RNA sequence: CCUGUCAAACUCCAAACUUACAGACGCCGUUUGACGCGGGGAUUCCGGUGCGCGGGGUA
RNA sequence: AGUGCAAGAGCAAAAGAUAGCUUGACAGUGUUCUUCCCAACGAGGAACGCUGACGCGAAAGCGUGGUCUAGCGAACCAAUU
RNA sequence: UUAGGCGGCCACAGCGGUGGGGUUGCCUCCCGUACCCAUCCCGAACACGGAAGAUAAGCCCACCAGCGUUCCGGGGAGUACUGGAGUGCGCGAGCCUCUGGGAAACCCGGUUCGCCGCCACC
């Protein structure tokens, strides 16, 4: 029951979002694995009429990659309780941002009878906030 | 001009405003009236002033009325009295006039009414069984100045 | 949910199994449907026709009565895959069934895929469907040579349940022969 | 009318009722009919295509024959035979 | 079964109820006519309810005016227990009243035209204007008050 | 929450009723031939009134 | 929400968005309806076919322009294929 | 259907909730990337290969009505409205009687936490 109900990382996306880049080279190095553009949407009145453009890159770590990226990552940041979601997230950081949830997520994700995930299966602040805690770190 | 002009509902409702476009402000002040800030069942009296036949009342009559009532039971109760009035009834009806012989007969915009149908309760007053005489008094004054006759019938109050 | 006015996809829409749009593609032919579906474990493929009360099953083979012939392999790969729509395929013929329209559901047309294989295999049974040879995986796939090499990559034995250590494609061969031969029990 | 288009006066007839709205089931789009069934029509305000003129509505004529897929049916407008070509996704079996 | 008879003169009567009528087999003035209740007739009867005056007799007033003013599809020939006897599946008018009441046949089909010629009202009628629960002759009767109007029409 | 009101260009509802097709009864047609079809000849295309439902207009 | 533009209507694993590819906004000839309810009338329009040649897709299939209803023009003459 | 596949009607099926269910069986989650295939970056997904683990999700089974919905009883209501008729009433706008139809809101009590078809299956 705990096995199939203890936490884990789904993915790190780590992402620079500038506003017109020539930032995808240290990305590509502090994670290790290649970024992709962000294009916008909507006319600004900041210089912002091209819609789609170039004016952010992300990453998206998963399993290794992601956990060898917090290793270095986590240590950089100073944790607190408002800094954790709803659903038993958190972002910090140049964004760093950490998706975890539990075991069978892929119910939701897949295409075949896909499905929402009860909010029982919900992770939660707390339950956010200690897994990740109990490796490598303080709370609030 | 005259009600003459208006008083019947011998016209398709005119009342979409996102289609209509110069509509002349209401002349009606307030619809709640006495202390608001009590409530209705807070009285043991209630009389309502009812509309024996079905019509349509303009504004300026709503407000001449609901004006030559309130008055009165100010001038009995006090400016504070402890009474409550309520004029139910808001005019959504917009009225024209042809004001060029039938050509383009279409009139223009020119005011608003209040759709009552006969049996209907147009004013309702809510007062201690002390006033009641001075409310059914107000009444009398008010459906002076409204086209139909009315009733002044007595709701709570088995105090006679 | 909401209320009055708000409007529920029709049931199958929300289990999220049946696509109208495509499913009404595929009725328009007029010919039956080589309705090919898979799961972790198993593959099997069914031959639906049009009805009344709902769709109904002519015929259909299933990757667990597969091993009812001589079969002690696995049932989630590409050899179990067309042998099933073959299997499925014969009995079509049985009931009369003489072509079909491939309905893959919510699967993804990949090249070389399992459903492709069922496809195959259904027409190598003898039954007329619209196919695409470059499409299909190449012969030596759906024998189940891409296992046979992954297990040369050995050091620890592919499957669990001894089957055979280096596997083996010529046992789809001892199974096709069974199946393409009349005697047979469909 | 103010205009004398096809869908002049049809908001209602093809308006679609709050929970029919939405992509039609195939089922009855792909509908075999007859020649000499009896057969309603009724545009489905969800399909585009395969209509017949709106004036028709509530109609019932008789498949006599087809053309393609679409279904020729024959109906009575007033006192004059009309022809119409009209696609299951809009008929429906009488009785 | 119940007696219909026209009270009210075709002139500014809806077409519609006109050719009920007429289906009905009446088509003139204080004609009476025979009909069966059925949901059919039913219908019919309600739409033609303005302009008639219907119930259902007593077995002995029908004996009256059948005897009175019943005819042969054609031709003048009296119809009497003779001529019932001798052109019915009856003995008698009275055979025939019975059947007609308890509808088993009708006037056509014992070779009887479908229609009771009736005279006017002996000492008037209570009036076309207003049905018979506010004082009229039209509407819906009592075997009592249909058989006051028939007879006073033999 | 509570409390006061509306819609020709609003509708979660919803008639009476109008209307397609069929069957039944009725009426009608097979010497008075209906229904339908072809052809000859028109007149007519200033209308009005009552009632019902209207739209404009103080009327 | 978006879907070029009035209004009403249609659309959510799409009729909307993005990406890529493509040129069916193609040739020939009809059926039907509409224009013109019933009920005759042209140009124009639409839906639906058959033949030809293609595009895309695994394939069913979709594409006779833009989701549907506005964006249209006789004879004579000229130019053109 | 001791958990499956394709469906029809398309909320009576939605929303939310409680309880129960799986050693070589089923569906899953799950494990894992040599291949077919895959990501404008990620075996997340898609695709493929597979069984160490699991019934916590999903799913299937049993059930709860607070919200939404279908239908029904009773009340609202034969009211509102209305097809046909009237030398009935009203200064009139309008009303009434007879005949044939007949709601909606809302309250109260029930019902509804899907029904059905084909196939496969200890
Ligand atoms: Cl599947
Ligand atoms: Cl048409
Ligand atoms: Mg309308
Ligand atoms: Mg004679
Ligand atoms: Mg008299
Ligand atoms: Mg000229
Ligand atoms: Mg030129
Ligand atoms: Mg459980
Ligand atoms: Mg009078
Ligand atoms: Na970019
Ligand atoms: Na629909
Ligand atoms: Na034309
Ligand atoms: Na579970
Ligand atoms: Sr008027
Ligand atoms: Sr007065
Ligand atoms: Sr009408
Ligand atoms: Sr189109
Ligand atoms: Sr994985
Ligand atoms: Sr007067
Ligand atoms: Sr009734």
């Amino acid at each position: 029951f705990h096995e199939m109900r203890e936490p884990r990382i789904e993915k790190v996306v780590v992402h620079m979002g500038i506003g017109h880049a020539n930032a995808e080279d240290i990305l590509g190095e502090i994670t290790g694995q290649m970024p992709v553009r962000t294009k916008a949407k909507r006319t600004v009145g900041e210089f912002d009429i091209r819609e789609g453009d170039p004016i952010g890159a992300k990453v998206t770590l998963r399993d290794e990659m992601a956990e060898e990226f917090l290793q270095t990552a986590l240590p950089l940041a100073e944790l607190a309780t408002s800094q954790f979601d709803d659903t038993g997230n958190f972002s910090f950081g140049l964004d760093v941002t950490v998706n975890l949830v539990r075991p069978g997520y892929r119910v939701a994700k897949r295409d075949k009878a896909s499905r929402s995930i009860p909010t029982k299966h919900r992770l939660n602040p707390a339950d956010a906030v200690a897994f990740i805690e109990s490796t490598y770190d303080v709370e609030v | 001009k005259p009600a003459s002009m208006y008083r019947d509902i011998d016209k398709p409702a005119y009342t979409r405003r996102e289609y209509i476009t110069g509509i002349p402000g209401s002349k009606i002040a307030q619809h709640k009236m006495g202390r608001k800030q009590k409530d209705a069942d807070d009285y043991p009296v209630q009389i309502s002033l009812i509309v024996e036949e079905t019509v349509q009342l303009r504004h300026g009559s709503l407000e001449a009325s609901r004006l030559s009532a309130n008055r009165h039971l100010i001038k009995e109760l006090g400016e504070e009295g402890d009474y409550k009035m309520t004029l139910r009834k808001f005019p959504h009806q917009v009225l024209r006039e042809n004001k060029d012989g039938m050509r383009a007969a279409f009139g223009k915009i020119v005011g608003t009414a209040a759709r009552v149908q006969a049996g209907e309760q147009l004013f309702t007053a809510y007062c201690n069984v002390e006033d009641a005489e001075h409310v059914k008094e107000a009444f009398r004054r008010a459906y002076n100045k409204i086209t139909p006759s009315c009733r002044i019938d007595s709701s709570p109050a088995g105090n006679a | 949910a909401t209320g009055p006015r708000y409007k529920v996809p029709m049931r199958r829409r929300r289990e999220a199994r049946t696509d109208y749009h495509q499913r009404l593609r595929l009725l328009k032919s007029g010919k039956p449907r080589l309705v090919a579906r898979k799961s972790n474990k198993h593959v099997r493929a069914q031959l639906v026709t049009l009805g009344p009360n709902g769709d109904d099953t002519l015929a259909s083979a299933h990757s667990s009565d597969l091993a009812e012939y001589g079969w002690e392999a696995p049932t989630g790969n590409m050899p179990s895959a067309y042998l099933t729509g073959l299997l499925a395929g014969l009995r079509a013929q049985e009931a009369g069934v003489e072509e079909a329209v491939l309905d893959i559901g919510l699967n993804s047309p990949t090249p070389g895929s399992k459903v492709f294989a069922i496809q195959e295999g259904a027409i190598d049974a003898g039954l007329d469907i619209p196919h695409n040879d470059d499409v299909l995986a190449d012969w030596q796939r759906t024998r189940g040579a891409h296992i046979a090499e992954y297990d040369e990559q050995l050091e620890e034995p592919l499957y669990s349940g001894d089957f055979d250590a280096a596997d083996l494609p010529e046992h789809f061969d001892e199974l096709r022969e069974t199946l393409l031969d009349g005697d047979i029990e469909l | 009318p103010s205009s004398n288009g096809p869908l002049e006066g049809t908001r209602g007839k093809l308006k679609n009722k709050p929970r029919d709205r939405g992509t039609s089931p195939p089922q009855r789009a792909v509908e075999e009919f007859d020649d000499g069934e009896k057969v309603h029509l009724k545009i489905d305000p969800s399909v585009p295509n395969g209509r017949f003129h709106p004036r028709f509505d509530g109609q019932t004529g008789t498949v006599e024959g087809k053309q393609g897929d679409a279904y020729k049916v024959d109906i009575v407008d007033g006192g004059k035979e009309k022809t119409i070509i009209v696609t299951a996704a809009h008929l429906r079996r009488q009785e | 079964m119940h007696a219909l008879v026209q009270l009210r003169g075709e002139v500014n009567m809806h077409t519609d109820i006109q050719d009920t009528l007429e289906m009905l087999n009446i088509h003139h003035v204080n004609h009476c006519t025979l009909v069966p209740e059925t949901d059919a007739y039913r219908g019919m009867v309600a739409k033609v309810n303005d302009f008639v005056a219907f119930g259902e007799p007593s077995q002995e007033t029908l004996e009256t005016v059948l005897a009175t003013r019943a005819e042969p599809l054609e031709g003048d020939a009296d119809v009497d227990d003779e001529w019932v006897a001798e052109h019915t599946d009856y003995d008698d008018i009275s055979g025939l009243a019975f059947a007609l009441l308890s509808e088993e046949t009708t006037l056509r089909e014992q070779g009887l035209s479908p229609t009771l010629r009736l005279h006017p009202p002996r000492g008037g009628h209570d009036g076309v204007k207003h049905p018979v629960k506010e004082g009229g002759q039209l509407g819906k009767h009592d075997t009592e008050g249909i058989d006051d109007l028939l007879e006073a029409m033999r």
